[PDB]
RNA sequence: GGGGGGAACCUGGGGAACUGAAACAUCUCAGUACCCAGAGGAGAGGAAAGAGAAAUCGACUCCCUGAGUAGCGGCGAGCGA
RNA sequence: UGGUUCGUGGAGCCAUGGGGGAAUCUGGGCGGACCACCGCCUAAGGCUAAGUACUCCGGGUGACCGAUAGCGCACCAGUAC
RNA sequence: GUAGGGAAACCGAGUCCGAACAGGGCGCAGCGGCCGCAAAGUCCGCGGCCGUGGACCCGAAACCGGGC
RNA sequence: GCUGGGGCUAGGAGUGAAAAGCUAACCGAGCCCGGAGAUAGCUGGUUCUCCCCGAAAUGACUUUAGGGUCAGCCUCAGGCG
RNA sequence: GUGGAGCCUGGGAGUGAGGGCGCGAGCGAUAACGUCCGCGUCCGAGCGCGGGAACAACCGAGACCGCCAGCUAAGGCCCCC
RNA sequence: UGAAAUACCACCCUGGCGCGGCUGGGGGCCUAACCCUCGGAUGGGGGGACAGCGCUUGGCGGGCAGUUUGACUGGGGCGGUCGCCUCCUAAAAGGUAACGGAGGCGCCCAAAGGUCCCCUCAGGCGGGACGGAAAUCCGCCGGAGAGCGCAAGGGUAGAAGGGGGCCUGACUGCGAGGCCUGCAAGCCGAGCAGGGGCGAAAGCCGGGCCUAGUGAACCGGUGGUCCCGUGUGGAAGGGCCAU
């Protein structure tokens, strides 16, 4: 972890509860991460949205 | 004059029905971004502290 | 009528520090030691602008208990209804 | 600011040094910020035995001392020094 | 002391985490021939050690208060 | 300039042609009583007899290093075999 | 393999300055009665006993008491002996 | 005619002006609070709503007060060091010290992760325009001496190395059993359930070839949850889950 390689975290696209805690390196990827995760609420595969920490 | 009950004890841990010492794992209060899902779900239990530490807080708990 | 005195006790007005926190400042020792004013064989308190959950109790003082509980606390050491 | 278990805490209650400043029962205070409901109580005048504390003093009694002990002093001691 | 588990609401020989009827944590069960024997537990005495007090005894340099 | 008598200024205070000098024969903060049996992880000391067993001076961590908590090693009671 | 063996639960510790020697290394200088580890040993706690002229830890050997009895250990047997 | 259409009746905007209330500043004067002074004092004179003083705000502040100002260490100071990883010392299990001998960490990667399919290095010799010791091409030899982000060691092509496709298991809920171990930590983990990824399938997948890339509590923030809510319903504020 650094200035440039930030923590964040994983919200959900359907339900808003954040998930997941992460890491990126916000140069290599400055747009904001997309990934299917299985949300414990929904109790199924959702894409989650990077958000701030 | 009668003994005080640590508070600090109190607050932390509990004594089980046949006298074992059960509290929190540590570990897990803050820096766990970086920590796997086995981590963070393992840290969330209780666990028995070994016997030595437990006699000591226990004594301290006298009314329990 | 007052003045001054009385071992200890009592109330009010002021009020430490060593020490403990294995250092230390909040905290503790403690509203203690001590100074001062006043009281009297006692002093203080006392007849609800109370308690607090009982559809309840019924002034104040003191003992037992409630209880090292509820809580307070660099949620430390400890303090404590 | 203090008191309370309450160290600013969600901090009410009781007390008040400063500023502002009411009402007389349809008045007002309280039930732990606050608001509603529901209850409790009547502030800003005063007094009041007993149950409680102490032990200079008198007595009674000790699995208390017995002259280096027991009060500092059994004796001309708060003395000699 | 006779019930525990849970932060708690709460439930209870169970409960907590969980979607689980999954898995796990912490829990749950006398001797002899109605009797005697023994025992949970608790009460009192005694003893070891611990906590709070000066806490086995003697000893500072110092700090504070009020006076001289 | 020296000196008698009569006076005033004191404890974080006096006074000092300044030496931290002097403030009642030891002053980098007087003396006395009190808090007080301050605190001392330091040094000293610790009192009759006989019987059985019998260590350690290591590891971890420690504002820790000559002090501690836990483990190791000793000892007693119950149990197992 | 029945031993002051081992194991389980619990009560009480003390110790956490070690030291010499042998071997294996590091450090030092193929120095130190030097230092720091490892395996072992003894002194510590056997400054009790024999030998080593004397001498904690080298060699011999684990002192329950008594005997004007005997055998040995290391080391000794010219005299001190 | 525009969106609205007229004369007159309101009310209100706009922006300004003159009066006035109510004050906020400033400048000037006054006297009577308050302060000073005066043989005179229910007075005269001077200052004057300032100054002084009360409550409260921020600031300067060794004049004073309470204290803090680490440890290791071939004495102490000075210098160096303090956690973590690799190798040696280390006496062929484990472990093992010195201010002994040498290095490195406080990051990184959205692929440098999962799966499937495919591929095989460095180097040497010969040959080929610009083109070289070394760019790219062809042949032959070449078991690993290359590579694996970075120290070192272990491991490794019968891949952990190179490329591509589809993907997000860099899962949620757990966890038999163990390694290590004074505690507390650290570590490995099959399998079961939910919903997935890749693959025809067997299967694999709870990040990365592995071992460093880190920080117990307390206090507080944020997103959920809807568990507590001080007579009651709410609220305040807590708890629980995640960060
Ligand atoms: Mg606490
Ligand atoms: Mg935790
Ligand atoms: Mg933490
Ligand atoms: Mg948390
Ligand atoms: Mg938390
Ligand atoms: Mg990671
Ligand atoms: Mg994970
Ligand atoms: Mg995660
Ligand atoms: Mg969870
Ligand atoms: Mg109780
Ligand atoms: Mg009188
Ligand atoms: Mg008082
Ligand atoms: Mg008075
Ligand atoms: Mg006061
Ligand atoms: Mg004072
Ligand atoms: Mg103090
Ligand atoms: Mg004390
Ligand atoms: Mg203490
Ligand atoms: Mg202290
Ligand atoms: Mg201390
Ligand atoms: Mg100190
Ligand atoms: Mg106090
Ligand atoms: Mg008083
Ligand atoms: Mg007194
Ligand atoms: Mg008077
Ligand atoms: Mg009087
Ligand atoms: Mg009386
Ligand atoms: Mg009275
Ligand atoms: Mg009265
Ligand atoms: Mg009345
Ligand atoms: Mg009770
Ligand atoms: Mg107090
Ligand atoms: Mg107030
Ligand atoms: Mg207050
Ligand atoms: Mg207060
Ligand atoms: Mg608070
Ligand atoms: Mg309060
Ligand atoms: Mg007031
Ligand atoms: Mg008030
Ligand atoms: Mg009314
Ligand atoms: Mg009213
Ligand atoms: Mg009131
Ligand atoms: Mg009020
Ligand atoms: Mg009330
Ligand atoms: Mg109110
Ligand atoms: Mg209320
Ligand atoms: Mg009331
Ligand atoms: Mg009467
Ligand atoms: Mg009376
Ligand atoms: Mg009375
Ligand atoms: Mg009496
Ligand atoms: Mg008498
Ligand atoms: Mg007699
Ligand atoms: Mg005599
Ligand atoms: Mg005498
Ligand atoms: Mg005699
Ligand atoms: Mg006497
Ligand atoms: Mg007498
Ligand atoms: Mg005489
Ligand atoms: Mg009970
Ligand atoms: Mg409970
Ligand atoms: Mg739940
Ligand atoms: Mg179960
Ligand atoms: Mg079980
Ligand atoms: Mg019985
Ligand atoms: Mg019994
Ligand atoms: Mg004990
Ligand atoms: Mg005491
Ligand atoms: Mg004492
Ligand atoms: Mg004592
Ligand atoms: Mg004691
Ligand atoms: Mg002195
Ligand atoms: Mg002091
Ligand atoms: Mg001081
Ligand atoms: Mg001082
Ligand atoms: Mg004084
Ligand atoms: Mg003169
Ligand atoms: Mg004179
Ligand atoms: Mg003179
Ligand atoms: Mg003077
Ligand atoms: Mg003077
Ligand atoms: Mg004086
Ligand atoms: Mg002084
Ligand atoms: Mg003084
Ligand atoms: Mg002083
Ligand atoms: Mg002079
Ligand atoms: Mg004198
Ligand atoms: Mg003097
Ligand atoms: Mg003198
Ligand atoms: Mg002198
Ligand atoms: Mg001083
Ligand atoms: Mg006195
Ligand atoms: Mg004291
Ligand atoms: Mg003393
Ligand atoms: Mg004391
Ligand atoms: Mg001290
Ligand atoms: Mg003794
Ligand atoms: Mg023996
Ligand atoms: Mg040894
Ligand atoms: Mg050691
Ligand atoms: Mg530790
Ligand atoms: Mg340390
Ligand atoms: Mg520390
Ligand atoms: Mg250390
Ligand atoms: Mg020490
Ligand atoms: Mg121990
Ligand atoms: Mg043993
Ligand atoms: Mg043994
Ligand atoms: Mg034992
Ligand atoms: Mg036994
Ligand atoms: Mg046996
Ligand atoms: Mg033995
Ligand atoms: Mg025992
Ligand atoms: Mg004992
Ligand atoms: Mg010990
Ligand atoms: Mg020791
Ligand atoms: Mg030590
Ligand atoms: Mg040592
Ligand atoms: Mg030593
Ligand atoms: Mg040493
Ligand atoms: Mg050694
Ligand atoms: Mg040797
Ligand atoms: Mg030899
Ligand atoms: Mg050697
Ligand atoms: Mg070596
Ligand atoms: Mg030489
Ligand atoms: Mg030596
Ligand atoms: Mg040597
Ligand atoms: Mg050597
Ligand atoms: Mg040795
Ligand atoms: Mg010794
Ligand atoms: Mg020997
Ligand atoms: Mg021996
Ligand atoms: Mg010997
Ligand atoms: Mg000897
Ligand atoms: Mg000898
Ligand atoms: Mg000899
Ligand atoms: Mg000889
Ligand atoms: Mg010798
Ligand atoms: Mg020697
Ligand atoms: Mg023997
Ligand atoms: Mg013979
Ligand atoms: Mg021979
Ligand atoms: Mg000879
Ligand atoms: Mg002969
Ligand atoms: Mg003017
Ligand atoms: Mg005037
Ligand atoms: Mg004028
Ligand atoms: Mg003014
Ligand atoms: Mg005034
Ligand atoms: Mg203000
Ligand atoms: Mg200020
Ligand atoms: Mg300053
Ligand atoms: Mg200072
Ligand atoms: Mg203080
Ligand atoms: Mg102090
Ligand atoms: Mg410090
Ligand atoms: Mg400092
Ligand atoms: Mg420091
Ligand atoms: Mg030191
Ligand atoms: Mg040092
Ligand atoms: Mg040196
Ligand atoms: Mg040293
Ligand atoms: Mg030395
Ligand atoms: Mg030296
Ligand atoms: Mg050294
Ligand atoms: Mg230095
Ligand atoms: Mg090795
Ligand atoms: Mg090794
Ligand atoms: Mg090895
Ligand atoms: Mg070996
Ligand atoms: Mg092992
Ligand atoms: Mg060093
Ligand atoms: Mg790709
Ligand atoms: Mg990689
Ligand atoms: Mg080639
Ligand atoms: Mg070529
Ligand atoms: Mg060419
Ligand atoms: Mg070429
Ligand atoms: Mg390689
Ligand atoms: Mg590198
Ligand atoms: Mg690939
Ligand atoms: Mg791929
Ligand atoms: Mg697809
Ligand atoms: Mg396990
Ligand atoms: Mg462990
Ligand atoms: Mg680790
Ligand atoms: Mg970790
Ligand atoms: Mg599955
Ligand atoms: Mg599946
Ligand atoms: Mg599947
Ligand atoms: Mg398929
Ligand atoms: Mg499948
Ligand atoms: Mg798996
Ligand atoms: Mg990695
Ligand atoms: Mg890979
Ligand atoms: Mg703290
Ligand atoms: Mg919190
Ligand atoms: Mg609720
Ligand atoms: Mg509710
Ligand atoms: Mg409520
Ligand atoms: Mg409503
Ligand atoms: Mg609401
Ligand atoms: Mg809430
Ligand atoms: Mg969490
Ligand atoms: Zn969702």
């Amino acid at each position: 972890a650094s200035e440039v390689r930030i923590k964040l975290l994983l919200e959900c696209t359907e339900c808003k509860r954040r998930n997941y805690a992460t890491e990126k390196n916000k140069r290599n990827t400055p747009n904001k991460l997309e990934l299917r995760k299985y949300c414990p609420w929904c109790r199924k595969h959702t894409v989650h949205r990077e958000v701030k920490i | 004059p009668k003994m005080k009950t640590h508070k600090g004890a109190k607050k932390r841990v509990k004594i089980t029905a046949s006298g074992k010492v059960v509290a929190m794992k540590t570990g897990k209060r803050h820096l766990n971004w970086q920590k796997s899902g086995k981590e963070i779900r393992q840290k969330g239990r209780k666990f028995v502290l070994a016997k030595p530490e437990a006699e000591r807080i226990k004594l301290l708990l006298p009314y329990e």
